[PDB]
């Protein structure tokens, strides 16, 4: 991030969100569950958007 | 070494020193036109 800051302009943004997973397999674990956890939210922003 | 005691009623060395002290002037204020405005535009470039 270091070498890409906005080197002094006004700091004006977009937000992209990328969060790879809602992955389905026999094995969920908890790394699956911290994950899917955003994933359902993001659904929820569709619903609330 | 004819130098001053005469020789001065003409020209040339006349104007030297004079200038010497009075050139400083001018070449001090140039270079500090060159460089302030450019200074102030990576200045507004951070303010903003």
């Amino acid at each position: 991030n270091e070498t890409l800051d906005t080197k002094q302009k006004r700091q004006y943004f977009i937000g992209v969100l990328d969060i790879a997973g809602f992955e389905i397999f026999d094995y969920n674990g908890f790394e699956q569950l911290c994950i899917n956890f955003t994933n359902e939210k993001l659904q929820q922003f569709f619903n609330h958007h | 070494k004819l130098y001053i005691k005469v020789k001065p009623l003409l020209t040339m060395a006349k104007v030297e020193d004079e200038l010497k002290a009075l050139e400083e002037k001018l070449k001090k204020a140039l270079e500090s036109l060159e460089k302030e405005e450019k200074v102030r535009k990576d200045i507004e470039v951070q303010n903003v």
